[PDB]
């Protein structure tokens, strides 16, 4: 085999607890965002805090697009293609800022005569898509403490 | 001739 | 070597440190950031005369002629038969008289004349009897003006102002021109009207040489308190050609409004509005547009108030669409939706969530069925976690209450009947179990990780008939890979499928020594117990499969360096006999402006006819589904070229779909852009074909003005299958 189970936690030992900064606390991805930390173990603490020596996750920029993909032969849009991506840092204190990024690509048909259902689908959709771009950014905070120890060495 | 840009706040 | 390099290469620098004390300097001349030289001057008190190859420069501007004079106290100056070159920017040019007024702000040229071209590179210039340069206003204000193209003036008026800058200014923009199948020749003339910092509008008289009229098209912007927004209506008062297609109507008007905002404001408060309504349903295959597009099959009318906080949210909302298509004249529009979303974590060890939706359903037609439906989702669940793994439990109760209007018409055509008043109610239970092994790769590369991932999940609903609820707002959901693990079949809250099915899959990632992940594969499916039912299963099916391992899906994803990327992605299901949808994308991009990525779309023809409308599989132009491969390129060849272009090739037909290609030059000077697009533009219904429509278009651009400065990213997203980056 060689195959054995994860031995340590899916976040950095150095990151159990940690600041989440974001310009939109209340918004959809910040939600998402909570829900991965905590799911993980994070106990996160607020943004004026003293705790000085805690690293902080500072969520920026998010996009999102919704683009015809395919084609029926008459030129009308068989799929849409909806993209997002999202932005962020982790600041590690007294040491550099390490950028951080999500993109999660969805598509799905469309339908004319049952489009109020098919809106409906789009805020599915742009729901799960969150949830994956909050799980991808959680999946590269080892990336960050293999870059502050190099940088370190 | 004119020129566009981005929106800002006042000031 | 780059394109600015080459320009500034053209622009002097500042030799000197920026800043009162002065020198003289001479046989028995150098003077001083101001600095002067001549082979002669004569000094009175106070004032200078220069005299013989005389050259000035300071921190924005070389000045060179026969003849200099200054006042020393006021620094006004005028210098004779001379020519001048900025310093940090790129513009220079000619005048029978330079002046220096209001101490340096104004500098006044008779005679003159001016270009941003490197010296003998006359390409292009400005000439008047008089202009003036004021850097406070970074504008350059002309009189008589004649604009040169060569030796040759290609136009003239009493007076002109070209902006020097970057700060903004209100008049015309630069036209733009095309040539079109649709329309013949258009032409584009921007007025840009600078309002405030926070809002602006630009009116843009569109000719059209086919239609014989000008459509005025109106933008205007703002950002405020509430967000950033922008709206746009395009007004044409007649139509020469819609009034030969449409003879007998009352006026030949073709209009589009849009409005599109979005903000939070407080932290709290949500706005959004997503907007757009067109005169009739053929407007954007007759008209080239920024926000619809031809390849659209209604336009979307949506409004919405938030109130957001970080345990508790309200929605309040419209959603009406305006449908182009003849074949159904139905239309359903929430009027409006309420949502609402309430949290407690750590209710003892559990987690509870409440969703509550209250809505309205309108159709156009004065037949169809109308309702209000009432919703309450109360959620509880349990997560428990390691290390290596976790196990979450939810339970929930959907309970739903409709009243249903305007009856009597659709219970006269079906056997099947719709009731007045409809309760359901319907307890889910979900397990959703996960682990995570982890393995040192001795193969690949030191320190790499192999990391393997699966997943289990049970899922409970029982089954209620719904046949007396109508379809509103369910629409088929597309089964992806994490699709495997939604709860639910539908899209909405009228059709909610009995579930009794395990979710098995896995996910495999590889891991380099900095811990990034290069690679992941997915890979999993679906087992039901029982039947999946709504009452309403009316979909059609190749085989008549209904327990058993019936959806596959899988996906992976491949960095293979920093500029390549590989995408892909398979649905199988075995009541289509056959794989139910695809795609996978390679890219290589090194820069904006290089990138190929190559791309291919499947969609069965089974696929269609399970999950569309029923007359799509009778249709040509629908029947056969999809099966797209595509090519998207940006290229630079030498460091003025921009080459950009798609092609887009439908298999199943051997016919194109889409072509674009676009080529812009890059002077310092200026910048020219042609782009050529081909597209699907409707079906020939008396011949049985698809139908073209070619367009042609020129943009022209002057530069060395700004800090505007290869044209790529914009041409990439022109056409009707836009580029989506995939690295």
């Amino acid at each position: 085999c060689g195959w054995h189970l994860r031995d340590t936690t899916q976040v950095p030992s150095t990151m159990k607890v940690m600041i989440l900064d974001s310009g939109d606390p209340n918004g959809p991805l910040s939600r998402a965002v909570r829900n991965q930390l905590r799911l993980n173990g994070v106990e996160l603490l607020d943004k004026e805090t003293t705790r000085k020596d805690v690293p902080s996750l500072r969520l920026g920029k998010v996009s999102i697009a919704k683009d015809t993909a395919s084609v029926f032969r008459n030129g009308q849009t068989a799929e849409y293609q909806m993209i997002m991506t999202v932005n962020a840092t982790v600041l590690i204190p007294g040491r550099d800022i390490y950028p951080i990024s999500a993109k999660v690509f969805r598509s799905f048909f469309d339908n004319p005569q049952m489009a109020l259902a098919k809106d409906n689908e789009q805020d599915m959709i742009v729901k799960e898509m969150y949830d994956r771009a909050a799980e991808q950014l959680i999946r590269k905070l080892p990336s960050i403490r293999a870059a502050d120890i190099r940088s370190d060495e | 001739c004119g020129l566009k840009g981005p929106l800002y706040f006042p000031p | 070597a780059d394109l600015a390099s080459q320009c500034m290469l053209g622009v002097p620098s500042y030799d000197r440190p920026l800043v009162l004390p002065v020198t003289i300097n001479a046989d028995h001349v150098d003077i001083m950031n101001s600095r002067l030289q001549a082979d002669e001057v004569q000094l009175h008190q106070r004032t200078v005369d220069a005299l013989g190859n005389v050259h000035y420069d300071d921190n924005q501007v070389i000045l060179k002629g026969p003849k200099g004079w200054a006042n020393l106290n006021t620094k006004d100056t005028n210098v004779w038969e001379g020519d001048y070159q900025m310093v940090g920017r790129q513009g220079r040019g000619k005048a029978d008289l330079m002046k220096q007024r209001g101490e340096n702000r104004y500098t006044i040229l008779d005679n003159g004349s001016f270009t941003s071209c490197l010296p003998g590179s006359d390409t292009w210039s400005v000439v008047g009897s008089e202009i003036i340069h004021d850097r406070e206003e970074q504008v350059a204000e002309i009189w008589n003006a004649r604009f040169k193209v060569g030796p040759v003036p290609i136009f003239y008026s009493p007076y002109l102002q070209l902006p020097v800058g970057d700060k903004r200014r209100s008049g015309f923009l630069i036209p733009n021109a095309k040539y079109t199948t649709t329309n013949y020749f258009e032409f584009y003339l921007p007025y840009y009207w600078n309002i405030a910092p926070n809002m602006d509008a630009t009116i843009t008289p569109h000719y059209m040489h086919r239609r014989g009229n000008i459509m005025w098209e109106n933008e205007f912007r703002y950002l405020s308190q509430a967000g950033a927004g922008l709206m746009e209506l395009d007004y044409l008062p007649s139509d020469k050609v819609y009034e030969d297609e449409h003879p007998n109507d009352d006026s030949s008007r073709r209009w589009l409004f849009y409005w599109n905002h979005s903000g939070v404001m407080d932290q709290v408060w949500r706005f959004n509005v997503d907007y757009t309504k067109v005169s009739d349903p053929s407007y954007f295959n007759d008209f080239d547009n920024k926000y619809g597009s031809s390849t659209d099959g209604y336009a979307t009318q949506k409004f919405s108030v938030g109130y957001a906080v970080q345990n508790f949210n309200a929605t309040v909302s419209t959603k009406q669409f305006q449908v182009f298509s003849e074949q159904n004249t139905s239309s359903y529009s929430a009027e409006p939706q309420l949502d609402v979303n309430y949290y407690q974590n750590d209710v003892g060890p559990f987690d509870t969530r409440i969703y509550g939706q209250a809505v309205h359903f309108v159709n156009t037609r004065d037949d169809m069925p109308e309702a209000t439906r009432v919703h309450l989702e109360p959620t509880i669940n349990l997560p428990l976690s390691n290390n290596w793994g976790s196990i979450n439990t939810e339970a929930k109760l959907l309970a739903t209450h409709y009243q249903q209007t305007n009856l009597d018409w659709y219970n006269s055509r079906n056997t099947t009947k719709l009731d007045e008043s409809v309760n359901r109610v319907m307890p889910q239970f979900k397990v959703d179990g996960k682990m995570v092994f982890e393995r040192d790769m001795e193969m690949l590369a030191p320190g790499y990780t192999q990391t393997l991932e699966p997943r289990a999940q049970y899922l409970y609903v029982p089954y209620r008939d719904q046949s007396d609820i109508y379809n509103y707002d369910s629409s088929l959901l597309q089964s992806d890979y994490s699709g495997l693990f939604r709860d639910r079949t539908y899209g909405g809250l009228d059709r909610i499928a009995s579930a009794n099915q395990v979710t098995t899959g896995v996910t495999s990632r590889i891991y380099d020594d900095a811990a990034v992940e290069r690679f992941n594969i997915s890979v999993g499916q679906i087992y039901y117990f029982t039947e999946s039912r709504t009452g309403d299963d009316n979909i059609t099916w190749e085989n008549d499969d209904k327990t058993g391992s019936l959806v596959w899906a899988g996906d992976t994803y491949w960095r293979i360096s920093e500029r390549w990327g590989l995408r892909g992605g398979i649905q199988y299901d075995t009541r289509l006999d056959n794989v139910a949808t695809s795609n996978s994308s390679i890219e290589y991009r090194r820069d904006e402006d290089r990138l190929v990525q190559l791309n291919y779309r499947y969609a069965s023809p089974e696929y269609i006819q399970a999950t569309l409308p029923k007359y799509y599989s009778t249709a040509e132009q629908y029947k056969n589904g999809i099966s797209q491969v595509g090519a998207v390129a940006s290229w630079p060849i030498a460091d003025r070229w921009s080459i950009v272009g798609a092609y887009y090739y439908d298999t199943n037909a051997n016919k194109q779909a889409d072509s674009m290609l676009g080529v812009q030059y890059s002077s310092c000077c200026y910048a020219i852009r042609v782009g050529y697009e081909r597209k699907l533009n409707g079906w020939d219904n008396d011949k049985q074909h698809a139908v073209y429509d070619n367009a042609i278009g020129f943009n022209i651009e002057l530069r060395g003005l700004s800090s505007n400065y290869l044209g790529t990213q914009e041409m990439l997203r022109s056409n009707i299958l836009p580029y989506q980056n995939t690295l």
